[PDB]
RNA sequence: UCAGACACCAGAAAAGGUGUUAGUUC
RNA sequence: CAGAUCUUGGUGGAAGUAGCAAAUAUUCAAAUGAGAACUUUGAAGACUGAAGUGGGGAAAGGUUCCAUGUGAACAGCAGUU
RNA sequence: GAAGUCGGCAAAAUGGAUCCGUAACUUCGGGAUAAGGAUUGGCUCUAAGGGUAUCAACUUAGAACU
RNA sequence: GUAGCCAAAUGCCUCGUCAUCUAACUAGUGACGCGCAUGAAUGGAUUAACGAGAUUCCCACUGUCCCUAUCUACUAUCUAG
RNA sequence: CCAAGACGUUGCAUUCUUCGAUGUCGGCUCUUCCUAUCAUACCGAAUUCGGUAAGCGUUGGAUUGUUCACCCACUAAUAGGGAACGUGAGCUGGGUUUAGACCGUCGUGAGACAGGUUAGUUUUACCCUACUGAUGAAGUGUCGUCGCAAUGGUAAUUCAACUUAGUACGGGAACCGUUGAUUCAGAUCAUUGGUAUUUGCGGCUGCCUGACAAGGCAAUGCCGCGGAGCUAUCAUCUGCCGGAUAACGGCUGAGCCAGAAUCCGUGCCAGAAAGCGACGAUU
RNA sequence: UGUGGAACGGGGUAUUGUAAGCAGUAGAGUCGAUCUGCUGAGAUUAAGCCUUUGUUCCCAAGAUUUGU
């Protein structure tokens, strides 16, 4: 009789809250060493999302060179400070991490990541190391000639500045980033420069960029199969109740299957959002970030009245295509593209005409606080 | 661009809003469901309060 | 096919006339109501009731007009809907109410006029409708 | 290119196969 | 006697589990007391709303009436009531 | 807008009063609140309807204005 | 086996034949009758009004459904008993 | 298999268990497997017939309890089966369906009918396991940070229009490319819609606080709008290229080559709570 | 013991629709529905909004377990 295909993706189960607050680095894009040196990823926050009006270059479209309304994602990528470099030697057995060597100086940022309790301990992370560092440099050489010598992956320590977004955490995010290009010890030389040193976002994407971005998404709670597989609602007369699924299984097996649907966690999971593409990289000092080509309209990317549980956007951000992973203010991680592609909507250059700063927080009908005042009396 | 509105009679931005055609081909901007729901309702706006129409047509 | 008698593609647009719905006549066959009993394109979804948008095409019944033209089955075209639908520039659209107009396989109007606005997805996708249109919105 | 492996026993036939190893008669 | 869904009595695992979710709803201060969500007084908020959750009787009960006293037990929490 | 379902099951819709209007059929009694329409607030007013110049009492008709 | 009535709550064959209703009906109604196996106080044929009786259709209506979503209280849940 | 696709020939009821009871159709729901392949991909012949092939999909309705069915359409297509004739402590109760009742036939009768017609209680999980998800003692000194990846899972699907091109070929293609849609999957909440205890603001009725004002009650009184949150194939975003092959065609003359929606990996989800590493500080 | 935390206050943002009070050569009428001005006012605004040279207050502690 009549089949329907399967409710849900086995492919994306357990459907268990994730073991990670931040979204993890499953795959790094392929080494080329003719590439110079470069980072594959940065970390940022999900300060919020709006709108965005752009005139669509795409030839052979209904629509071509007539105006689009795009939802946009904005993300606040303050700098990264480099604190450490780890090496990766390949065996039978996978990657192992042979050493992992670190700057002089890590800042509290970067040290209460260490602590539960850094408010009571007596703050001794990294003071040996420190010192070690102080009077004997030849340690640190060594590790880094093994590193060069013996290890083929090279991945750097970075930490965001989580001070310098409006985040009641004081922790930051420390996480590894490979460095692509080069040979090993191109990488490795490329770290030592960049100890305490701070890595923008400008030099990592390009504004024009199809990249992945990883995270955890909002926890939905515990759910039933209709909401947590989209299974069919029963019948009105369904005796014990209706959002559930009738049949759970066969006589033989004599067991419930894993692919049947069953109610439990549905959120907080580890999710690779492919191809988002880079709208703007705006620079938090520039005044005009918001601003476009054919609007001018001096003014800022956080919409008037401030980003909704975010605060103001006053660092670096992205603006990307469409929805990211995750609850606003959560952590998020920007990846290069593992594959390639040669997509006219892949390729197109984007040219923004006109970025919504109206309250979110409402039905905002204001873009400016200036013109805010012309309308009213 | 940006459009009036036909009840608030305020600015409206792109894709804030609701357009809607009646029977004499006659097309009115809706700013938002407030005053959308208000036009069906048939409620004047020169007799609302917080409508620019009323704060012209009124002195 | 239905699209294929259609000149260009189609955005997907929100569909507001399911299988059932008797939707106004909006040219001068004489035909007062039509009736949708199937929709052109409708592949296979379980459960899942046929619906139509402005410029699909549908095959429709007269439930009331010329009794020429009831009892029988003849295809159409959603020329209004009063279900909003999301235009690519970001403006919602809804029309005062359902219409259609009666049609040949090919795409031809078997009236001579329309009746009131007409969707300009409709008449994009449709010459003909477009010729006969007195008013695009 | 989904060999075979111990009676009962847990099962397959006709007819073929440039598969191959031996034979029979012109 | 190991059996008879044996007889009588006792005791387990389930199990600190099912459960104690109809009848709108209680709160503050004080008193008493070893002990107060529940007793009492005052204040507040409510309900039954005269076909009452009011005031009485018949049938039935039988002392449950009243004052005083209170270790338990009973009032499926508590209890000075 | 019944496509659900064995079936409109459940739900929704209607609903008081005033005025207008009301079919087939019929045992002439009914059907009938058939079906279908319109009207309804507040306030300031008058207009009538009783008892011995004056008292007592809600009950309908309008008229504006809002 | 008359007057009647009928694929009727009565017809196996049978989803009978024809018409009507619908886009489509093994349904309903109207009709036909060699009626397995209807029929006249074991009452036949009707029939207004009535019916928490059985069966169709129409309008209005709607979460019945497309296709679900949201909200409130009480549970479940944790806790003391 | 055979030659004259005939003739032939070879193949793919019983009463063992249950009567100190195994709930007994269909539909709905839902998952999985099978290939004897309807569609899709790729090949071989002469649209049709074939081979590989189960990766992926196989619908909306009318009558009927249905089953086999049959109609009205859509669609690339609307293939056939297994799972205790899969699925009742999942539902529903239409079919079956004790007791009430009606009809026909049969019986002197009580009654019968494998004839039709109506009305007719659908219990319990709180145990074990399985399956969801949720913690978690202990090896590794302790605690923490950053990782590794064994293994398990896995995902994308189909169509149309345009360009090729009115060209090839003699009426009418295909490769490429392009723009869109279908089904499915994972997210998201800028905009739009829905939702209202924001009891947020306004309005309305009855009663009550002497009136006003301001409140209260009406098991959330009602009405309008309503941020935030939630949420919608009612909203938006996102969803690939490697290798080894089958059929099958070559190369030399086994060994290679080309070669499918197949297969294994890249990728994506989980992370072994008895797999591991680097690092930090060490009362 | 800090660009610390909290409780409020101020500003922004948003929702509603111009509050109460008083005043009027407004008001059908014989006191009076309503209207106008002050008045896009007032109320509400984080409860999972943003921001604060503000105001007041709080914090250098108990318990418990851990050795290469």
């Amino acid at each position: 009789k009549f089949e329907q295909p399967r409710h849900g993706s086995l492919g994306f189960l357990p459907r268990k809250r994730a073991s990670r607050q931040r979204g993890k680095v499953k795959a790094f894009p392929k080494d080329d060493a003719s590439k110079p040196v470069h980072l594959t990823a940065f970390l940022g926050y999900k300060a919020g999302m709006t709108h965005i009006v752009r005139d669509l270059d795409r030839p052979g479209s209904k629509m071509h060179k007539r105006e689009i309304l795009e939802a946009v994602t904005v993300i606040e990528t303050p700098p990264m400070v480099v604190v450490g470099v780890v090496g990766y030697v390949e065996t039978p057995r996978g990657l192992r991490s042979l050493t992992t060597v670190w700057a002089e100086h890590l800042s509290e940022e970067v040290k209460r990541r260490f602590y539960k309790n850094w408010f009571k301990s007596k703050k001794k992370a990294f003071t040996k190391y420190a010192k070690k560092y102080a009077e004997s440099t030849q340690s640190i050489n060594r590790e880094l000639e093994r590193i060069k010598k013996y290890c083929s992956v090279v991945r750097v320590l970075a930490h965001t500045q989580i001070r310098k977004t409006p985040l009641a955490q004081k922790k930051a995010h420390l996480m590894e980033i490979q460095v692509n290009g080069g040979s090993v010890a191109d990488k490795v030389e490329w770290a030592r420069e960049h100890f305490e040193k701070t890595v923008d976002i400008k030099s990592t994407f390009e504004q024009n960029e199809m990249i992945d971005v990883i995270g955890v998404t909002r926890g939905k709670g515990n759910e039933g199969t209709t909401a947590r597989w989209g299974t069919k609602r029963l019948p009105r007369k369904t005796h014990r109740g209706l959002r559930k699924v009738a049949c759970i299984g066969a006589w033989h097996p004599a067991n419930v299957q894993w692919t049947v649907a069953r109610a439990g966690n549905a959120g907080y999971m580890h999710r690779t959002q492919l191809n988002s593409k880079i709208y703007r990289i705006g620079a938090g000092d520039d005044a005009k970030n918001a601003s476009t080509d054919f609007d001018a309209t001096e003014k800022r990317i956080t919409p008037m009245g401030g980003f909704v549980r975010y605060g103001v956007v006053e660092n670096d951000f992205v603006m990307l295509n469409g929805a990211t992973p995750g609850p606003v203010k959560r952590v998020l991680t920007l990846r290069k593209s593992l594959l390639t592609h040669t997509s006219r909507k892949a390729l197109e250059p984007v040219s923004l005409k006109w970025i919504d700063t109206a309250s979110k927080f409402g039905h905002g009908r204001f873009q400016t606080p200036a013109e805010a005042k012309q309308f009213l009396g | 661009r940006v459009h009036t509105c036909y009840f608030c009679s305020g600015p409206v931005y792109p894709g804030h809003g609701i357009m809607f055609v009646r029977n004499d081909s006659k097309v009115f901007r809706f700013c938002r469901s407030k005053c959308h729901k208000n036009f069906k309702m048939k409620r004047n706006p020169r007799k609302v309060a917080w409508t620019k129409a009323y704060r012209k047509a009124h002195g | 096919r239905g699209r294929g008698a259609a000149s260009g593609t189609k955005y997907r647009m929100t569909l507001g006339l399911p299988v059932q719905a008797i939707m106004n006549c909006a040219d001068n066959s004489g035909a007062k109501n039509l009736y949708i009993v199937s929709v052109f394109g409708t592949g296979a979804r379980l459960n899942r009731l046929p619906a139509a948008s402005c410029g699909d095409m549908v095959l429709a019944t007269v439930k009331k007009g010329k009794p020429d033209l009831r009892k029988k089955i003849m295809p159409a075209i959603v020329v209004r809907q009063r279900k909003a639908w999301r235009r690519k520039d970001g403006v919602y659209l809804y029309f005062e109410d359902n219409a259609g107009v009666i049609v040949n396989p090919k795409g031809e109007m078997k009236g001579s006029a329309i009746t009131g606005p007409v969707a300009k997805e409709c008449a994009d996708l449709w010459p003909r409708i477009a010729s006969n249109a007195g008013t695009v919105v």
